């Protein structure tokens, strides 16, 4: 009744998967929504914070931004497509 | 204390990848082909034969099994494809006999029922082999045997392959006598005519049930299966009005066996694997030339996808470790490449560990073709491969083998082939089995001819070589097909990969009906 | 039906009595002395050695055990005082090795860890004896052995007492091989350098775990304990990143032993004794000349202070009866005075009863000095005392001995001394052990001298006699001290009397891991 | 059919060669030294003690044995040199006890007689160890034990090393009780005073004989060993007039044991070796640095010098093969150089063969110093040497070890050292035993010091190093001498090489009194 407190138990490194997949293919759609704008061509050099796509979900605008300064290998969606939640939007060239 | 958190096997496959899409499509077609062929075999002799069978008041053979086993219990049928295209112009669905393991009155039993709609229930050479295989399974696991007898005798045109030899029809009665001496109940239900030489099956049984009007036993009603057999002759222990009554009586007989199952192994609560089983379609595919990580297969069949690997970095072409399937402990040995000296040594060490602790063993055979390596000084492999052949043979823990890929040459023996008496042996629809792979054989043939041609001095032209090679490749493909092998009883059935976990769970559960014995090894040639 | 009301042992001591006050004060001082000495031994080599040990990323030996055993489980350490003042100028806390019984993954195991902070983990003669004692305990009770290996090899200056003989370092590998042949798991974790001749310990183990950077195994990283040992050489079964990872792996290995404990004895719900245990301080004291009723000790350790005495009025100097400790049935034999012919006969009868019913035996040794009786025609005692020595030796039920007082002469043998292989042997801080009591020895020496002096005619003066006597008394006191005896491994530890019930409960629980065998007796010389 | 002609081992040595002349001269001197020292030990306490002993009408201890055993039968005495210079100022010839194996009434028995002329028969620490070793030999071979009891009790000045521990005096009665329970007859003859605690030995025996006037048993004539002990007390089973009468009674007692020897092994007629045994003097010599072919030793002890070598060209540093000694089959393992991985594997394979066929094993230890090879990547040896240590330990066939040369480090363990319970262990007068050879130890010490000196920067001069080295070399020589080792009971005796065949024949014959058990091996780390 005073309040609520959360305490975290440290996770041993061994149990944590060593060398987890490191590369993330673009921010994942915040939710299932229509793609309203695409700002990136099949091969485009982008810097962190460069808007890649705009998505409207339940009437709420989200702008996807570039995670890395890597050039874009490919785009998985085009304008007007409906993208499901947590589906890769952009592929980045391996560096 | 069992609260420790542990790592789990498996990774999420790339469903979008073209390889996964192609592999899933190919494997799915094989599974669909397997399903529809079984549907046809399900019909037995055919509509005319089935209509005649029912017209006599008798149940269809598969309906008899449905009524015999406990309501809703799974039934593990064996060798569904026996006799598939085995004989040139005769169709013998399932070999004329249905065998499997089901639960009767809460007890796991082996059920052997003649299919009277197929050639009137006559015994073809494959029919004897299928029955003998079922009896071997029942004895090794101490499973009571129930014979639903409706037979027409031996097939005279092929008598030489049925009557005379040790593994011929005579062995059937020998097995019954031996199991009876070991207190493995033998129950016979005569639900149709018992022909000459089949009259022994009711007589050799511990307890016997005969149907009033349909049943006839004679070495027709007056001669045998008569009220004479039930009362005057005394061959019958129970008298049944119809097929339904006889099946009800059989359940009562099993309930009076005074048997209770006891487990020799430790048990832990069951858990489902962390990954879908149908993903095995994309992961494995149908192309044996491509390679996959066997750990992916393991991750999708073991409880919670938990696996403790043994000697992970030594002899990496072989994977060994401990897991649990439906709560049972299991030691898994699976191929992950070409066998090496280190791999054989690693396997031999692992098999000793499992035998010491009385842990059942599961083998996943996927041997590789020699296209990658012509010889690789295989003489080194011979010295070590034998150590594994010798440990696997002497192991007394229950052994189950699953062929998920190729099975060629001496690699088959080291991985507990049919010759090494695994309790069960199953194959996936994409497997191939042969003395050597087809291509290698062709090359071998080519060299001999080219050189001999050289002694003559006659020129073996490039065309000549190809012409020689093509028939050989064809023969090997035809004879390594999963269907050829299963048509003859080399395995206990072709199973859908999505059903692998269920089949293994049922098989290991049945194998645990017998106590695990101590293992005695021969000399290990160090 | 277990609802019968029964009588209970024990009486309330007179806390106000001067004797109780004095006895409590003396015993308390001994316990406090015992506690603080263990605290010093707890520190091992010292601050500089401990700081160096941690600087290499390794856990301290006792922290390793804490992480290995189940959370919060008690740990029964053995022979804490091995090597206490054993060597003239060298301090070897605990003998350089820590041994005890703890629960790993719910299984009772024997843990043997080298203390690298003590002389770099070198093996002193007492170190070998302590390890050999631990292995003997593990084999007799079928306890899996876990070796936390961090050693520097044998101590060359004392090689003759380490290498050659049967009970020398070589016996360690012999014990490992024998236990492995009996399916008593041998698990080795190399958490530090394995020196010449210690490389065998990882190799002789059934399963082996080695730390990535710290571990080295060679008959340094390149020569042994290398990725070479883990992969190229194959000596390593598991590869661990650090000490924490290795301990986690060890717990997984034990969980896969496929072992479940089974009890041969009947079990009843546990109950605490009806009297406080700390009252034993006042009751017993530290003066061995005074006598106390052993029943008082029994009343404060058995469940509910319930005791069924056998032959109470016959041979009253010995007390025998049935009780229960933590639910286990136990037959208790304790001294209550000088041994007589009736006492020996009564004991022999009782031991046969316990062996017939497979009941564990507990001995409470408190033998009396001969100050009260010079001879008492001890020739009669010889004829009967042997009957008890012979019954006790042949008994196959688990036997535990607790020395709560004196232990002199043949009385030690009859009460299951160290020579008679009790599963465990413990001593209270007030005990004394010798061939004879010190005073008697002096008298014996005096008589011989006085008489021989008489033959010479030289006068042995009263002063001369006293002078002769004093050194003898001193030697006997020094050598009978509980610390002298425990420094060498004659007992498994010195225990606080208030902890007697807990130690017995843990010890009997461990001893029940092995099935109780049938007892075969020799000829009873009637 | 046994008429096949076969090849024979051995070659004629070059008697004229200087090496042979020198080797013969050196070995002969050692044998002469051994003989004359035994002559002195033969006299026991001395003329005054012997004269006093006879003056009481008692036979001398060795005359008692001569009269006890069958006329003209050989007597295999054990540990003749126990206590040789063991104690600083006290001479204890033979440890005060005479033990050996002889034939009584046609039955092989172990005879344990106290030497009353040595310190009045008091039990020194070595005396207890010698007796315990004799009892261990009797139990392992099922030899009846005859105790010629004439003792003065424990040696009080060294009580702490006699009374308390498991392998101390108490164990003597434990062994008697265990052997009696196994139907291994225990016969005691009290031919002199039985002191306190020795009165148990007559009582713990199955059958007992006491001399009328001399014998006294009490925990003097009136108190014990009285007509009271013979009749009133009943401790005595037979009453003897004198020593001669008691020995005659003992022979009658053994004849009534209802025992007949049965052989588990095949037997062939005996044949003498084709070469003289005394040539071993020239072949072997006394210089351990020089090397000889162990086959030469074998050729001069086996029947007809016939030997079937196993894996002759593989791991040639080790020699293994089958032969026969006095008709018994034997598998011989002998060192012929430094142990390698191939040698260890070859030995492990051979030991499995002998255990499978129940063939006794004989080991000939001659390990080599590391002067030739500093390391040779000994890490490889560790992986394989253990396989041999583990096979040798688990072998259940009778094992006899003969040290004909050096015995250092882990090579001792692999060749069935004292720690591995060989039925008998003998050493030639030229042997040396240590943790490592002396020179190597010095080098090791030198390196540590030189480097530590370097950290200080203080110069370790060449002289400084030599000064450090000399004491170490001396210690190792003193402590590896055959006499040091035999003085303590590490071996069962020092034997003349010319007597090797006879000693082995007697030892193997005695070891065959017990049935050969099946061998159970542990896990072979492949
Ligand atoms: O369409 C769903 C409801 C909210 C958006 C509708 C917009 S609000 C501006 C405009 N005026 C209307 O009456 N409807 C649209």
């Amino acid at each position: 009744k005073e309040g609520s407190i959360e305490i975290d138990i440290p996770v041993p490194k061994y149990l944590s998967s060593v060398s987890s997949q490191e590369t993330q293919g673009g921010p994942l759609a915040p939710m299932t929504g229509t793609i309203e704008k695409v700002f990136v061509k099949a091969g485009d050099k982008v810097k962190a914070g460069d808007s890649l796509m705009v998505m409207i979900a339940m009437k709420m605008e989200h702008t996807i931004k570039s995670p890395k300064d890597g050039t874009v290998k490919k785009v998985f969606y085009r304008e007007g497509a409906q993208a499901n939640r947590h589906t890769p939007l952009v592929e980045f060239e391996e560096e | 204390y069992h609260g420790d958190s542990v790592a789990s096997l498996g990774t999420q496959p790339d469903l979008g990848s073209a390889l996964y899409q192609e592999n899933y499509k190919q494997m799915k077609a094989l599974v669909n082909q397997l399903h529809e062929r079984v549907e046809h075999i399900k019909l037995g002799g055919g509509e005319k034969a089935r209509a005649l069978h029912i017209s006599r008041g008798k149940l269809l053979p598969r309906e008899r099994i449905d009524n015999l086993i406990d309501p809703g219990s799974p039934f593990l049928e064996l060798s569904q494809f026996a006799g598939y295209q085995l004989y040139d112009n005769e169709e013998v669905p399932g070999g004329g006999i249905i065998t499997g393991i089901g639960r009767v009155s809460g007890v796991e039993c082996m059920i052997i029922a003649n299919d009277a709609t197929v050639k009137g229930g006559a015994y073809y050479p494959v029919t004897v082999k299928k029955q003998l295989r079922a009896q071997e399974i029942a004895m090794q696991n101490r499973l009571p045997c129930i014979y639903l007898v409706d037979s027409g005798g031996a097939y005279l045109p092929r008598q030489a392959d049925v009557f005379p030899d040790r593994d011929h029809f005579g062995r059937t009665f020998y097995n019954q006598a031996i199991m009876s001496s070991k207190n493995i109940a033998q129950i016979a239900v005569v639900m149709g005519s018992c022909t000459a030489g089949g009259a022994y099956v009711p007589a050799m049984a511990d307890e016997n049930i005969i149907v009033r009007k349909q049943g006839t036993i004679f070495l027709a009603e007056d001669l045998g299966g008569a009220d004479l057999h039930c009362r005057k002759s005394g061959v019958s222990d129970h008298w049944a009005l119809d097929d339904h009554h006889a099946l009800h009586l059989t359940r009562k007989v099993v309930r009076n066996l005074n048997y209770q199952k006891k487990l020799d192994v430790t048990i832990e609560p069951s858990e489902e694997p962390l990954f879908p089983a149908d993903e095995l379609y994309g992961i494995v595919g149908a192309n044996l030339k491509r390679s996959f990580d066997v750990r992916e297969v393991i991750a999708r069949i073991v409880d919670g996808s938990r696996f403790t690997e043994f000697k992970a970095f030594y002899g990496d072409t072989l994977v060994t470790g401990f897991a649990r399937i439906f709560g049972y402990p299991v030691g898994i040995v699976g191929n992950n490449g070409v066998l090496f000296s280190e791999s054989a040594k690693k396997g031999t060490h692992f098999v000793q560990l499992c035998c010491q602790r009385n842990i059942p063993l599961l083998f996943l055979q996927n041997i590789t073709g020699f296209m990658v390596g012509r010889e690789y000084e295989a003489e080194g492999i011979a010295k070590d491969g034998a150590k594994m052949v010798a440990a696997v043979a002497c192991a007394q823990v229950p052994k189950i083998t699953l062929i998920i890929g190729g099975s060629y040459g001496a690699g088959n023996y080291g991985m507990c082939g049919r010759a090494y008496s695994p309790r069960f042996l199953y194959i996936w629809p994409n497997a191939r089995i042969s003395v050597m792979g087809g291509e290698q054989a062709a090359n071998v043939l080519a060299t001999i001819t080219k050189d001999q041609r050289a002694r003559e001095g006659k020129q073996f032209s490039s065309a000549d070589e190809a012409a020689l090679k093509e028939p050989i490749i064809k023969k090997f493909e035809e004879e390594g097909n999963p269907y050829y092998s299963s048509a003859r009883v080399w395995d206990d059935g072709i199973i859908d990969p999505a059903d692998t976990r269920l089949v293994l769970g049922l098989s290991f559960s049945a194998a645990l009906n017998a106590p695990i014995e101590k293992t005695d090894f021969g000399i290990f040639r160090m």
